[PDB]
């Protein structure tokens, strides 16, 4: 119960779970650019909102 | 082939003893073997064994224990024929020591 | 940030002011050079493996030139480094000589007349 | 391609480098700029295929947009100030606009999404010329106007290039992705102590160059570019594949080999202002990258994986072209952190 | 990052256009010259930290 | 007939050299530490009319 | 102290240009001529250390740890010629470097003068040791535990770093010495609260602490028998060389952060003692003891007592000894039946008897029989507990039960009984394995003859 | 902008309760709306009610773990008269997390966001009292 | 005859640990110090550090500009 399952599920595997989640996350991308040339235009909206605006 | 991967076959574990009845199971040859188990014994019972035990039994006193009991022989001695207390609770002369002066 | 960058005086691409020569060359049996040769011979084993040659004795020509040329390039660097830190240490002497304000000595106070908490183990 | 054609457009891409290195006219650091885009795209399509070109075109697109960017800012801070000389940009829009426009040129999330796929799109020799010499420039500006960095902008920008470098660079069986992925992981850490100390940016790349150097020649002397082609190695040459684990080891951060040294003194930095979360989580973060080298080492020295009967063949023939400057990037990249004090010498 | 190669050469490859008050043809003055001759005598040979205040 | 043994056996000269050396260098350390030498509040003494220094 | 330093990297080219059949010889000739000259290092004083030059210092907590690691080398020697009979000569001669390299890492890391050497030395020693257990392990499983071994340790290793360069940019230096000399109170504060974890954690994942142990079994179960042997023996006394290193100056902090840890050792002690009895894997059973006298240890140096202090020095000393001859009289069985089952080779005594004998020393030394040194430092650390304390004495006593029960528990299933039927390649005892028996177990008893040079410097 | 983030952290803490909620739930939709710009531009929806109904979505689960967060974070502070206290923001951070698994209809999701997010609440607490410097400015 | 053969006397390794000690707080006090010298060169920009450039000053043209009021 103890060693073999839940020690077991809270540290090594919780953080397995997460990397792997996040990973296939990012990592899928279709590789067309439209898509993230659209992300481009919004990150730069909001770098000169956020960040520029306040100074 | 209904195979899958072109492999040789698991060997089986040599007997060392079987080409050597005496074969001390360091080598599997007779003389390398021989030799290790000489040198083994040598330099591991001979040698680091019984003259590091020795060395280490006759070492000298770098801890100062018959040091701190004839300094205590000495200093009990001088306590109790001038009458002073064997020990102070004090450690450290009081008049080296400026306390601060208001405690309210 | 850059710290040395427009120090004034400084000549664009020295490499070795002639103030640095006021300071003790490295002995040649600074242990930094006999490293920067061990890393020397380490590289010339490497290209004997590499090559797929006996590795420590294919080559000796290629591994004394390796070995020299590595030496030769860490004497350089070792007196340029040891520059640098002395133009660090004069700078900051010298800043905190012209700034007595900023870097008071106080007084010394012995350990009897300092009251420190003592916290007892149990 | 011919080589005198192919000598002179790296010559001009070099040249296009230098002139942003050495220019203190704004006009002259774009137009080096442009040299170098435009010498640099026909080498991505040396070897001509539909991959080349895609890769080609989006590295263009990317940027000359950078371009058209960084134009804007240098005009902006000319308006407001009648200033030419690369200084501390009097005007806080355009050190914004700059400061994206040379992440975009640069790599860094969340402009990180061409380095990957022009990485697999081109051939490792283009490979190793983006991953290395391309870096020089932007960096170069960004070190010439750190004193005007806005702090939060920057240091977002680290940590989304750290973060996203590991979790993209875990899914990846191409090694081209996995480099890309690391390059963009490294920039991050370069960039991050940016604002704080420019000599450890330069000791950072300069460690960086030499890794992906040597990384770069190993995977050109085994002609390998996935991760099956790569476990086949250790039947043709063990040394190769030894000296790759050795190298993906420094590459991971681990000590006491070279790659610990820029972190570990970034991190340093980083803590002789207050800054203690940021170097926590970078570190953190880069248990990622060590853990897809580890298994890249697991896949190709410390396990033999099947081979095939052709190989035989090739145990009869050797190298014929030969890198000379690969045994220096090895010992380079493994043993030299002894040697850390002389990045003194850097400043 | 900047290897100042004009400086070590004395070549002035860039340095003539970088100001407005540097040596125009014919003597044309910029519409502030004055203006940016005394700002630049005010800033040189302090650094950038002082100049800006 | 030596030359067989010797290269044989050559390697069996490494660890007593690099001993020695070692302590050599542990001297050579040493060496560089004596600027407290017979300054110690604890055991400053006066010198001998022939030894030179406390300690080595 | 370059007198034991040089030698091994002379170790290092003297094996790699060794013949092809004098390698083994020479390795364990050298090895144990290197221990005999660090047997010198036992002459400690009792006031400070010996500090030889401005980066390295001998003390006498450290001195017994290089002697046992000087001493550990000849024995994994001696131990990995059987199963390494196959492999080339150039994987032989990677082997012995492997184990060469480890013990020089240890060696600079036991003596190293500054927290930050330390720390690199300390983490340059996971190399060696994931290169041992990732290739030359036995079954598959071996990778994962590579990978169990690694980010355990960094997780925790990796705030420590930051910890200790923010320290040199608070007080101005990590030199242990100015560190003692100059400690100062830490304050009741957050920020204070997570330095002390930074500190602590690392080392806690070294012991291994109770809940953060879960690599531990992987590690020393899937790998090499030279590599169980310096994993059990040495790797896991890092963690608590750093740990009685590193308390100087986290207090008054300890005196109420100790709490958590102090009831995770606890309790961890009795869950793994109480593992060790339903165990079908004979080297998950040694691996598990680990566990519950680390635990101990961790127990007594969070107390932070003098008398817990040299209990937890001797604990380590006889437990690395008695952990690495468990850990070879297993892997004896294992040579002849090719298989870790602990019911399957039965009645081994009437086949063995010899073995036999060794097998009831290394179960009786286990138990803690007195008066043997693994007794003195499990006495004084329930000493100290009881002072600290006097419920602790249950949960102790709880242990000291239940581990001499499975201690009987494993002899009574290998040695007595009766023989199994079918298994009947099970050849005499070769001179080798008694002699690392012997090897293992003579000391053991000799420094039960004087036992305060095992005790620390609070002795 | 820093202008909701100073409306949050000029109210004091266990005071003016629907304020500082209302202060919390416009924080979160803001990250909600930033988050489903970014999955919209990367992973179009196929329509434009389609993308309305997850912008929708997540700007409600962000703006109501914001305005749980908030209320219970305050309610706690002025509850228990305990101003300036880690626990009540890992109050508030595990509450967020129980909306964001009720919200997810995941009990496992509940619990790793009660746990990770009331940690993190607490820490920025921390960060707050102890004065702790994410982008530190530069001072050497 | 031990401590004749292998070993010295307390006092060398008594003043070694003397030497030792001077020079590592030496050198944390140096280290405390210019940490101090760079946070104050760095905020107030009057010393040889953080000296970034300025436009020089000899590159104006001081001729009659076509114009009495330049
Ligand atoms: C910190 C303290 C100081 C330490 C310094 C750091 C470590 C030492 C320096 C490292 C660099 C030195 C060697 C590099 C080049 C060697 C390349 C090589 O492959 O070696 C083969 C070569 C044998 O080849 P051969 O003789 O031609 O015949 C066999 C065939 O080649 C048949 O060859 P093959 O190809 O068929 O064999 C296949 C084999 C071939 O694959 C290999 O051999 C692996 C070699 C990798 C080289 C190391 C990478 C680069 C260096 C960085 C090291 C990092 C150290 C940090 C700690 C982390 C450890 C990884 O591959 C495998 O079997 C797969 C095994 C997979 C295991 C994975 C682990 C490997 C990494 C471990 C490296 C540890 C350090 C190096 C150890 C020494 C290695 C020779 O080895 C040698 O004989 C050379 C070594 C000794 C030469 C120097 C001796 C000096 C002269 C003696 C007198 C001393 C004077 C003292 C003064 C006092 C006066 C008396
Ligand atoms: C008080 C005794 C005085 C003795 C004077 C001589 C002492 C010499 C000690 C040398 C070291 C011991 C030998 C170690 C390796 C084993 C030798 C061997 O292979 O035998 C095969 C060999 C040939 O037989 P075989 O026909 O091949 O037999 C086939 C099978 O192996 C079948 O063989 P087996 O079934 O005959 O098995 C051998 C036998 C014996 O083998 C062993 O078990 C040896 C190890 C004993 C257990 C040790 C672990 C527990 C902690 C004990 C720590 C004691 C350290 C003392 C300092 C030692 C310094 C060297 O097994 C036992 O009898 C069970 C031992 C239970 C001991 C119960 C008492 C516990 C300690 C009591 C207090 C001790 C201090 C007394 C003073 C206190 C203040 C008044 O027979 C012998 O060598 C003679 C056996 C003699 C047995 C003596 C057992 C008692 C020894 C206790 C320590 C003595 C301390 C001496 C210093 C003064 C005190
Ligand atoms: C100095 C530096 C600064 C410079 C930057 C600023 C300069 C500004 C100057 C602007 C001057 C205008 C110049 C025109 C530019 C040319 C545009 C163009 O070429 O269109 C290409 C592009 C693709 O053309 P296409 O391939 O031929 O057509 C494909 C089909 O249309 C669609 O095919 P489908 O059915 O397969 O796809 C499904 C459908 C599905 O459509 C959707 O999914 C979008 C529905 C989102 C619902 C919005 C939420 C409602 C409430 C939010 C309000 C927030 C404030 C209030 C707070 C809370 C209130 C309670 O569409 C899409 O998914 C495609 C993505 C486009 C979505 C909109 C792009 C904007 C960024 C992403 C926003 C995501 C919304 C989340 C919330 C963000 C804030 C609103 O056209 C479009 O995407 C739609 C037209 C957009 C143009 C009109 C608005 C211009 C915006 C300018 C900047 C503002
Ligand atoms: C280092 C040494 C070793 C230590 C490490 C090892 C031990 C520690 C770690 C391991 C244990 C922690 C894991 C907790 C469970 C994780 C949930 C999970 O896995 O989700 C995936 C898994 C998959 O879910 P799904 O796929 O989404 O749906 C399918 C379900 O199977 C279909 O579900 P269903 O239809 O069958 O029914 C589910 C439903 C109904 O459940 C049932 O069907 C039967 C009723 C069972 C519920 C039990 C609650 C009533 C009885 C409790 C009485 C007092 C508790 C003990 C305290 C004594 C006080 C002196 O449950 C609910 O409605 C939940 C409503 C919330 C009320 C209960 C929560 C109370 C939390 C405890 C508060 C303690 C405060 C501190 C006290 C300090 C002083 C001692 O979820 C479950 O299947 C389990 C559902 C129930 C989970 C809640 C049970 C509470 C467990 C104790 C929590 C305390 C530990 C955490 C402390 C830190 C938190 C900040
Ligand atoms: C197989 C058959 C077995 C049965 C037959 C056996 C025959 C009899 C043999 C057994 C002898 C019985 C023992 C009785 C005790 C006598 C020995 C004792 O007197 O010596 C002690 C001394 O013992 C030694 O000190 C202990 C040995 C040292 C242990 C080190 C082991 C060697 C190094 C190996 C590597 C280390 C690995 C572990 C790392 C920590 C005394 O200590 P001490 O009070 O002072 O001496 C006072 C007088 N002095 C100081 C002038 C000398
Ligand atoms: C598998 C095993 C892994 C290893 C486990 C490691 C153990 C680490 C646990 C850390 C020990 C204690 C941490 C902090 C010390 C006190 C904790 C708290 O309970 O004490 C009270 C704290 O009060 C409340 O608890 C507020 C804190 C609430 C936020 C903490 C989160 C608790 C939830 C449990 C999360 C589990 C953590 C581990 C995750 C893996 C005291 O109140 P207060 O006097 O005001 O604070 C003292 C500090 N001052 C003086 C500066 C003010
Ligand atoms: C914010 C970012 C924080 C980053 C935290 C860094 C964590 C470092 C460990 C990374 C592990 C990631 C593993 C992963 O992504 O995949 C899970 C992996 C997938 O298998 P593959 O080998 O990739 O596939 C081969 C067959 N196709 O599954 C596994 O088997 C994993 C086995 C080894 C993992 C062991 C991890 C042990 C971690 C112990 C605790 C340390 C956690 C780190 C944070 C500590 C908390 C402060
Ligand atoms: C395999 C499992 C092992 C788990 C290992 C992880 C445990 C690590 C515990 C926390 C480590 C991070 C601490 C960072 C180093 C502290 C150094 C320090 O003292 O800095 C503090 C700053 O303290 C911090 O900033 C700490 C913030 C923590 C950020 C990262 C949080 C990591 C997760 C915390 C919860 C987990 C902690 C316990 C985990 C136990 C293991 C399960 C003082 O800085 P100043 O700003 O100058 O203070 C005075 C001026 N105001």
């Amino acid at each position: 119960l103890l060693d073999l399952i839940w020690l077991e599920t809270i540290l090594p595997k919780t953080t397995s779970f997460i990397q792997m989640k996040m990973s296939i996350m990012v990592s899928n991308q279709k590789g067309l650019i439209k898509l993230y040339f659209l992300s481009f235009l919004i990150t730069i909206m909001i770098s000169m909102t956020l960040f520029n605006y306040h100074e | 082939p209904t195979i899958r991967l072109q492999e040789d076959p698991d060997p089986e574990d040599e007997n060392l003893y079987e080409k050597n009845p005496d074969s001390h199971g360091y080598d599997k040859d007779p003389i390398v073997d021989l030799w290790n188990m000489r040198v083994v014994f040598f330099f591991g019972f001979s040698i680091v064994l019984v003259l590091g035990s020795t060395f280490v039994a006759y070492l000298p006193d770098y801890r100062m224990q018959e040091w701190a009991r004839r300094e205590a022989e000495r200093l009990v001695k001088y306590r109790e024929a001038n009458g002073l207390p064997l020990m102070e609770s004090n450690c450290f002369d009081p008049n080296k020591i400026q306390l601060p002066e208001d405690e309210d | 940030m850059t710290m040395m960058s427009g120090r004034p005086g400084r000549v664009p691409l020295q490499f070795l002011p002639n103030e640095a020569r006021s300071l003790p060359p490295p002995k040649l049996t600074d242990p930094r050079l006999v490293y920067m040769g061990f890393l020397g011979y380490c590289s010339g084993l490497i290209d004997n493996a590499i090559r797929r040659r006996p590795v420590v004795s294919a080559g000796l020509h290629r591994q004394l030139l390796y070995v020299t040329s590595f030496v030769f390039f860490g004497y350089y660097l070792l007196k340029r480094q040891d520059y640098m830190y002395a133009l660090r240490d004069h700078d900051m002497f010298a800043y905190v000589k012209s700034h007595p304000e900023d870097f008071p000595e106080k007084d010394k106070k012995t350990y009897g007349e300092i009251l420190e908490e003592f916290h007892p183990v149990r | 391609m011919n080589p005198i054609i192919y000598t002179t457009l790296i010559m001009t891409v070099m040249s296009g480098t230098m002139l942003v290195m050495i220019s203190s006219h704004w006009l002259l650091i774009w137009i080096g700029f442009e040299m170098n885009l435009l010498a640099m795209i026909p080498v991505l399509m040396k070897n001509f295929n539909p991959r080349a070109t895609e890769a080609a075109t989006k590295y263009f697109l990317t940027q000359a947009t950078a371009s058209m960017m960084l134009m804007m800012a240098i005009i902006i801070n000319l308006l407001y100030s009648g200033q030419w000389t690369i200084t501390k940009m009097f005007n806080p829009v355009a050190m914004t606009m700059m400061t994206m426009a040379l992440a975009m040129k640069l790599g860094l999330s969340p402009f990180h999404f061409w380095v990957p796929e022009v990485t697999q799109g081109i051939s490792l020799q283009a490979g190793l010329l983006l991953l290395t010499w391309q870096k020089l420039a932007p960096l170069s500006v960004l070190c010439q106007i750190s004193q005007s960095i806005n702090p939060n902008l920057m240091l977002t920008m680290a940590m989304l290039s750290i973060l996203i470098g590991g979790w993209g660079g875990l899914n990846q069986t191409q090694l081209r992705k996995i480099m890309a992925y690391s390059s963009i992981a490294h920039m991050g850490w370069m960039t991050a102590v940016l604002p704080y100390n420019t000599t450890m940016t330069i000791l950072n790349l300069l460690i960086y160059i030499t890794m992906t150097l040597a990384m770069f020649m190993l995977l050109i002397h085994s002609s390998a570019t996935t991760t099956l082609s790569l476990s086949h190695t250790w039947n043709k040459m063990p040394v190769i594949t030894s000296l790759m684990m050795v190298t993906l080891l420094s590459m991971g951060g681990l000590p006491p080999l070279s790659g610990f040294m820029p972190k570990w003194m970034i991190i340093q930095e980083m803590t002789k202002n207050e800054s203690i979360i940021m170097p926590t989580l970078m570190a953190m973060t880069a248990l990622l990258n060590l853990y897809f080298y580890m298994r890249l080492a697991y896949s190709s020295s410390l396990t033999m994986f099947p081979s095939t009967n052709n190989m035989k063949m090739k145990w009869q023939f050797e190298h014929t072209k030969q890198m000379k400057l690969l045994p220096t990037m090895i010992v380079l990249s493994t043993l030299v952190l002894p040697m850390t004090p002389a990045l003194s010498s850097l400043n | 990052p900047f290897f100042d190669v004009q400086k070590r050469l004395g070549l002035d490859l860039d340095r003539w256009m970088t100001i407005q008050s540097a040596e125009q043809p014919h003597k044309i003055p910029g519409r502030c010259h004055a203006f940016e001759k005394e700002w630049i005598e005010c800033a040189h040979g302090i650094g950038g930290i002082r100049a800006e205040k | 007939n030596v030359l067989q043994i010797v290269r044989d056996h050559w390697v069996h000269i490494l660890v007593p050299v690099g001993f020695v050396f070692g302590c050599y260098l542990d001297r050579r350390s040493d060496e560089k530490l004596t600027a407290f030498r017979n300054k110690s509040l604890l055991f400053k003494r006066e010198l001998r009319p022939n030894e030179e220094v406390t300690w080595k | 102290m370059l007198k034991i330093i040089i030698p091994t990297t002379m170790l290092l080219p003297m094996t790699w240009m060794s013949k092809h059949n004098m390698i083994w010889i020479n390795a364990t000739v050298h090895s144990l001529l290197i221990s005999l000259i660090s047997l010198s290092l036992l002459n400690q004083l009792g006031e400070n250390s010996l500090n030889f030059s401005l980066t390295f210092f001998s003390d006498s907590l450290s001195a017994p740890l290089l002697v046992l690691t000087t001493w550990l080398l000849p024995l994994m020697l001696m131990a990995s010629q059987s199963h390494l009979s196959k492999e080339t000569t150039t994987r032989k001669k990677l082997y012995i470097t492997m184990l060469i390299l480890l013990q020089l890492f240890l060696i600079m890391t036991f003596t190293a003068t500054e927290l930050i050497l330390f720390y690199i030395l300390f983490e340059a020693t996971l190399v060696p040791t994931l290169i041992i257990i990732t290739r030359w392990g036995n079954q598959t499983e071996r990778l994962n535990a590579g990978l169990y071994f690694l980010f355990y340790t960094l997780a925790g290793s990796l705030p420590l770093l930051v910890a200790l360069v923010y320290i040199q940019n608070t007080t101005g230096s990590l030199n242990f010495l100015i560190i003692h000399y100059w400690s100062h109170p830490l304050s009741n504060s957050w920020s204070n609260i997570f330095m002390w974890l930074a500190c602590i954690m690392a080392f806690m994942v070294k012991m291994p602490l109770y809940g953060l142990h879960l690599w531990l079994p992987k590690a020393h179960v899937e790998a090499p028998i030279a590599g169980s042997m310096v994993l059990a023996a040495v790797l896991l006394k890092l963690g608590g060389y750093g740990m009685m290193r590193i308390t100087t100056i986290l207090n008054p902090l300890t005196n109420y952060m100790a709490y958590p840890f102090l009831m995770l050792s606890m309790w961890g002690m009795i869950m793994t003692s109480s593992i060790c009895l339903r165990q079908t894997d004979l080297k998950s059973l040694i691996a598990y003891s680990s566990v519950s006298h680390m635990a101990l240890v961790i127990v007594a140096i969070m107390i932070q007592t003098p008398w817990s202090f040299m209990g937890a020095t001797a604990l380590m000393i006889a437990h690395g000894l008695t952990s690495s001859m468990l850990f070879c009289l297993a892997n004896t069985n294992y040579e002849r039946v090719h298989s870790r089952t602990m019911i399957l080779a039965r009645g081994l005594q009437t086949l063995l008897p010899l073995m036999a004998t060794w097998w009831l020393v290394a179960s009786l030394t286990n138990l803690a029989l007195p008066p043997s040194i693994n007794l003195i430092g499990e006495l004084f650390i329930i000493t100290a507990s009881f002072s600290w304390s006097n419920i602790t004495i249950i949960l102790m006593g709880m242990n000291m039960m239940i581990t001499a029960l499975y201690s009987l528990y494993m002899l009574i299933t290998t040695q007595r009984g009766k023989y199994t039927h079918h298994i009947n390649n099970i050849k005499p005892s070769f001179t080798r394995e008694n002699a690392l028996m012997a090897l293992h177990i003579l000391p053991l008893l000799l420094l039960t003859l004087n036992p305060k040079m095992i005790l620390g410097p609070l002795y | 902008a820093k202008t909701l983030l100073h409306k949050y952290s000029d109210i004091p803490e266990g005071t003016e309760c629907h304020r500082k909620a209302y202060a919390s739930t416009s924080i979160g939709g803001a990250t909600g709306l930033i988050v489903s710009a970014y999955s919209i531009a990367l992973k179009p929806p196929a329509s434009f009610l389609e993308g309305v109904a997850r912008t929708g979505r997540y700007t409600f689960t962000s703006a109501a773990i914001g305005a749980i967060f908030g209320l219970t974070s305050c309610i706690s502070a002025q509850v228990r008269e305990k101003p300036d206290d880690p626990l009540n923001y890992f109050i508030g951070g595990c509450a967020g997390g129980l909306t964001l698994g009720a919200r997810t209809r995941s009990y496992g999701i509940g619990a790793a966001a009660c746990a990770y997010m009331g940690l993190t609440a607490a820490l920025v607490k921390m960060g707050q009292l102890e004065g702790w410097q994410v982008f530190a400015e530069p001072k050497v | 005859w031990i401590a004749r053969t292998f070993y010295d006397g307390p006092e060398k390794n008594y003043e070694k640990t003397m030497a030792i000690l001077q020079i590592e707080a030496e050198k944390a006090e140096l280290r405390l110090k210019e940490l101090e010298v760079r946070r104050l060169m760095r905020a107030r920009g009057d010393g040889p550090w953080y000296q970034y450039p300025t436009i020089d000053k000899a590159l104006i043209d001081h001729s009659p500009k076509t114009t009495p009021d330049n």
